[PDB]
RNA sequence: AGAACUGGCGAUGCGGGAUGAACCGAACGUAGAGUUAAGGUGCCGGAAUACACGCUCAUCAGACACCACAAAAGGUGUUAGUUCAUCUAGACAGCCGGACGGUGGCCAUGGAAGUCGGAAUCCGCUAAGGAGUGUGUAACAACUCACCGGCCGAAUGAACUA
RNA sequence: GCAGUCAAGCGUUCAUAGCGACAUUGCUUUUUGAUUCUUCGAUGUCGGCUCUUCCUAUCAUACCGAAGCAGAAUUCGGUAA
């Protein structure tokens, strides 16, 4: 229904997301993701950490460099969690991934554009109150990542550039809600009410 | 046994509800053991006081509806640390020795019950000047 | 193991010249179909008397409608059943509207709290009570209070589509 | 100030006399009202003025309303429509914005192309007012 | 059995205020203020009046229930803190080596200091947090006291001082040296 | 030199305790189960040996 | 390793069990269409992030037969149940009122009035009382229990099981 | 080979600090066997030397708990390769 879909991971889960992401990419629906650093995962920080550690050691015994690349950036966590939900040695699986890009936060050419949410994959709906979850940015840096401060820094920048835009827009609509109601009570409008408008 | 002991209490209750034509429901709140005991020796003349569980009291008085039907109105006054001073002497005498003498204020008289009649204890202390205004003005 | 029905089932040992007019036996049985209600009849009649499927006959097989299927009712259930290590009995209660769903709820409970299946479980007795305060559990008494109220928070909007355009709410 | 402060999420409660809204089944979009409560999620409702039968259901397909009226418990269906229209609750529900959108999207469905191209050009003849309106101001 | 509803009641005394929004508690009184976070519980409050508050949970488990009782204590603690203050008394001990104790500032850091614990060379350092105040005793011997409104920081900084003066490589049953809590009370009610 | 009051004050923190036969933790003297998982919140406990 | 009945592999593909000679299903000319099996429906992957009742949080979760493993004995982790007991004649638990007199019961002494310690366990009014379960003074004064009674009003423990 | 359970009993008094009879449940494949499925038109069938890695049922080092631990010395145990 759209050419491109920007998706915020904030409040999301990695598993439930990438599934509904994967089957969209193989159908051509171009995706792109933001605020990957702020994903959530069930279980406490410790289990979601150790499970990385058990994977962290798993390595080609005789030459570590051709073994499992253990990326730590939350981007390439969600990526891997996506790739593993794909037959990714075929070309179908490859073009599926040029259809996708994942970022931390929200770079310029995507920040002034809408981004969305996936109700199937929400902590706040899918996951019960009273269970421990785990942010990813706490973890990626706990296993090699660096730039948690940078994103929190570069993020707070735009959010100021955002709030400008919002309240600049907010009053601009209350302007509309005024100059429209003078026409709301018009015979033109009374017809539209007769037709569902 | 234990319930028979609750029953042992009920006996003296009914014993004095009937053995005495009157009973002064007196407030045993704040009455010390030396104060309740000194209530006896002065009451050893006529009155006998009987203490227990108010729940046992009402549950005792709740069982005397076949005969002694007028005892139904003792239950609303079985409240707080209050108890009956079963007695047969005139009103002002036991009323004064209960409330005035050997009082640490301290027990008052919650209610004076006799022959299905209820008194607020206020006019009971009327010594004089009440009948003169009624007999003269009438 | 379905949406159940309560059947009344009557059978007797097969008559002969020896005993015309045998002694019928009624049972209030729970299942999906009248077929099974004949089966478990013989399953129990065995245990109680010297008979079988073959020396016996059904005299009648009827479904029971519920007498008052909107009257919410506190149902008390004596029960027997079996475990991995032996046989057990119970008395357990539900507040619900029919004897039927009161059991359709039961087997699911038993199949999660003690891991029993229809084959292991026997039902013994099912009773409405005339007066409150005859109850013995608490999660039932939780609902018998005057002027009772309570909320249902964390309303969730199971979406039709996949995507959205709003971090939703749950105020309800 | 000396007065303490608490904000409490005003939630829709469950109770007798609570009106509901059914979402699935033969009663999609209909209204009903509880007579009794069973468990955390099961109930005894009725929709006589609407024609929904006294029954039971989960609270899953049912969404609660901001509306409510006074009602004795367990009161059979005759009492319901009585206490119901005694309060005139559909109209309250009708005056609600909630109901008004349902009737909107429905009319949007039942439309016809000539009505759509009627709508379309109408908005424009409307909308031209708004510009020369919403430029001076 | 999934308790449908359980509640606990809190009292707020006079001259006191309390302000809740998004389960972010503030608590203000004569000592000053107290602020708190409790987003890690999914529970409800209610102001029935400026003099009493209810906390309750609707249709919750058992481990979601106990958290109703504890939250009663915290605001009961914070209330009592900013009103009565909190006060935690210690007592040095030594059978041979007299402990030295001081308070020192590195850029106002207000570090507690310790020396001669069993005559050791090592100097120890415990910081003094905010909201806590210190007083050595004079009417009585070696009864340093800490006090404040935040029982958390206090009993923490207390126990921070207890575990730091712990024995190594010995039988503590004999070597009872250290810095132990004796009594803990308020600033008010004597 | 060192007095029983401070001693008993020390006993509450250093001796008046209890221990598990397995989890070997220094536990409250009134406790009934161990506060450790690896042993399994067991109930085999003892009092710490009062010195001499 | 060796026997019995029957069925299969060898001699036989096919769908599934990821893989797998014997398991489940089913046996086959070449094609098309329809329905089903056994198995399954988050993605890999075709199919319901379908509905519904419940249990589970694991600092080492578990996740379907043949099958690629686990036991003893334990757990105030959690749920359900059983058996026994206290309590509306008012219990528990929490709070509250007396904690009296013969009476500071007898020895121990600078002083020990129910509480360092040695020896008796009795009596009155009693709803009740231990000749006291315990705090504090140099010793009184000044309290909480035993026991009993005013408060809400009905829950609470013990051993068991799965 | 290795680790558990129970507790008669030692451990001056005490079953369990350390010990642990009478029994009992199990693990590992570094012992030896058992069987012979591969391989007899083919696996170069002891040991040492050099060299890397891996496990833990840890011998030392780091942090800790308990003791029939006064200190020193030791013993039991825990995390940990």
């Amino acid at each position: 229904v759209e050419p491109v879909v920007v998706i915020d991971g904030k409040g999301h889960l990695v598993g439930r997301l990438a599934s509904v992401v994967a089957k969209q990419l193989l159908n051509g629906q171009k995706i792109v993701v933001v605020r990957a650093e702020e994903l959530n995962i069930s279980g406490e920080f410790f289990r979601n950490k150790l499970k990385y550690h058990d994977f962290l050691r798993k390595a080609t015994a005789f030459n570590k460099t051709r073994g499992p690349f253990h990326f730590r950036a939350p981007s390439r966590i969600f990526y891997k969690a996506l790739r593993g939900m794909v037959s990714h040695k075929t070309a179908r699986g490859k073009a599926a991934l040029e259809r996708l890009k994942v970022f931390e936060g929200i770079p310029p050419p995507y920040d002034k554009k809408k981004r969305v949410v996936v109700p199937q994959a929400l902590r706040v709906l899918r996951l019960k109150p009273g269970r421990k979850y785990t942010t990813l940015g706490k973890l990626s840096t706990s296993v090699g990542w660096k730039y948690e401060d940078v994103v929190a820094k570069l993020e707070a920048k735009r959010k100021v550039s955002s709030a400008e835009y919002y309240a600049k827009k907010r009053a601009f609509t209350k302007k509309v809600a005024s100059a429209n109601a003078t026409a709301a009570e018009s015979d033109v409008a009374k017809q539209l009410a007769a037709l569902g408008y | 046994g234990i319930r028979e002991k609750k029953a042992e209490y009920f006996a003296k209750l009914r014993e004095y509800l009937e053995e005495y034509k009157s009973l002064f429901v007196v407030g045993v709140d704040n009455v010390s053991s030396q104060q309740m005991h000194e209530v006896r020796k002065e009451l050893r003349g006529r009155a006998v006081v009987l203490m227990g569980k108010n729940t046992m009291v009402r549950r005792a008085i709740r069982g005397f509806l076949s005969d002694l039907p007028d005892f139904e109105k003792l239950l609303p006054f079985v409240k707080g640390n209050v108890g009956f001073v079963f007695t047969n002497e005139p009103l002002t005498e036991i009323k004064n020795v209960i409330v005035s003498n050997r009082v640490a204020a301290g027990l008052t008289v919650v209610q004076v019950y006799d022959n299905g009649q209820v008194f607020p204890s206020s006019i009971l202390d009327i010594t004089d000047e009440e009948l003169v205004s009624h007999f003269v003005s009438a | 193991m379905a949406h159940f029905k309560e059947y009344q089932v009557i059978g007797r040992r097969l008559p002969t010249e020896s005993v015309p007019e045998p002694k019928l036996f009624r049972m209030r049985i729970f299942a999906s179909n009248e077929v099974i209600a004949k089966s478990r009849y013989w399953y129990f009649l065995q245990k109680l008397h010297k008979v079988k499927k073959a020396s016996g006959e059904i005299v009648s097989i009827n479904q029971i409608n519920e007498a008052h299927p909107t009257k919410v009712k506190n149902f008390g259930v004596w029960v027997r059943y079996d475990s991995r290590s032996g046989t057990h009995n119970m008395y357990k209660e539900i507040r619900d509207v029919s004897r039927v769903a009161a059991v359709e709820t039961l087997y699911q409970d038993m199949a999660a709290r003690h891991r029993a299946r229809f084959r292991s479980i026997h039902i013994l007795k099912v009773a409405e009570i005339e007066k409150t305060a005859d109850v013995k559990r608490q999660y039932v008494k939780q609902f018998l209070t005057k002027d009772l109220k309570f909320p249902l928070p964390h309303r969730v909007q199971k979406s039709t589509k996949t995507f959205s355009y709003k971090r939703p709410s749950t105020f309800y | 100030s000396t007065d303490s402060i608490v904000k409490a999420s005003n939630w829709r409660l469950v109770e007798v006399g609570r009106v509901v809204l059914i979402k699935k089944g033969q009663s999609a979009g209909k209204l009903a009202a509880i007579v009794e409560i069973i468990d955390q999620k099961k109930v005894l409702i009725d929709g006589p003025k609407a024609g929904v039968p006294r029954q039971a259901i989960n609270l899953g397909q049912v969404v609660l309303t901001p509306l409510t009226f006074a009602l004795p418990r367990g009161a059979r269906t005759a009492t319901v429509s009585k206490k119901w229209a005694a309060a005139a609750v559909c109209e309250k529900w009708a005056a609600s914005s909630w109901a008004k959108k349902i009737a909107q999207r429905e009319r949007r469905a039942a439309l016809t192309d000539f009505e759509r191209f009627q709508v379309m050009v109408l908005r424009k003849q409307k909308r031209y007012t708004v510009k020369k309106a919403l430029a001076k101001a | 059995m999934k308790y449908i509803q359980t509640e606990q009641q809190i009292e707020v005394p006079e001259g006191v205020t309390v302000s809740i929004k998004s389960r972010i508690v503030k608590v203000v009184g004569p000592r000053g203020t107290l602020t708190k976070n409790l987003k890690h519980i999914d529970v409800t409050f209610t102001k029935v009046n400026n003099q009493l508050i209810k906390v309750a949970v609707h249709n919750g488990g058992r481990k979601h229930v106990a958290a109703l009782r504890t939250v009663k204590s915290l605001v009961d603690n914070m209330i009592t803190g900013v009103t009565k203050g909190y006060k935690y008394k210690m007592r040095y001990v030594y059978a041979h080596f007299p402990i030295n104790v001081n308070i020192v500032e590195k850029d106002g850091a207000k570090f507690i200091e310790v020396r001669n614990f069993l005559g050791d060379k090592k100097i120890r350092n415990v910081p003094v947090r905010d909201g806590v105040t210190i007083e050595f005793s004079t009417n009585v011997k070696d009864e340093i006291v800490l006090s404040g409104n935040s029982v958390e920081d206090v009993s923490q900084n207390a126990a921070d001082l207890q575990q730091i003066c712990r024995v190594r490589n010995k039988d503590i049953r004999k070597f009872l040296d250290g810095i132990y809590v004796s009594h803990k009370g308020f600033i008010t009610e004597d | 030199i060192i007095e029983p009051s401070l001693k008993a004050l020390a006993s509450k923190y250093n001796c008046d305790k209890s221990v598990c036969r397995k989890c070997y933790a220094r536990l409250p003297p009134r406790a009934t189960n161990c506060r450790k998982r690896k042993c399994g919140h067991t109930n085999q406990l003892r009092p710490k040996k009062k010195l001499k």
